[PDB]
């Protein structure tokens, strides 16, 4: 499932259905590292003020 | 920058900063302390109290 993406580029239309999905744990690591790289500062991000 | 504005939580009328915005570079828009200097030049040097007044 690719690997080196840190620009919030996660392809969701290329998995597979009968072969190995022994990457769902690895997907979680890939998802987590993308989130950490984009915003490496998260303690209480209520600062949206949607209005 | 993000963390400080979080404690604000009241920015609804755009900026509404509690400071005085003590920085600016140029333009007849936002006014620095040079407005007073600009005013006296216009009032004295060229508009009201001209030379030989």
């Amino acid at each position: 499932e690719t690997n080196a993406v840190v620009i919030t580029d996660l392809n969701p239309l290329y998995p597979r259905d009968r072969d190995y999905i022994y990457e769902g744990a690895a997907q979680i690591r890939l998802i987590k590292q993308t989130l950490q790289n984009t915003f490496p500062n998260v303690t209480e991000p209520v600062d949206i003020d949607s209005d | 920058t993000f963390k400080i504005m979080s404690e604000k939580l009241k920015f609804t009328g755009d900026a509404m900063d509690v400071g005085g915005l003590m920085i600016k570079n140029v333009t007849p828009g936002t006014g620095d302390k040079d407005v007073v200097t600009k005013g006296q030049m216009e009032a004295f040097m060229k508009n009201w109290m001209e030379n030989k007044l």
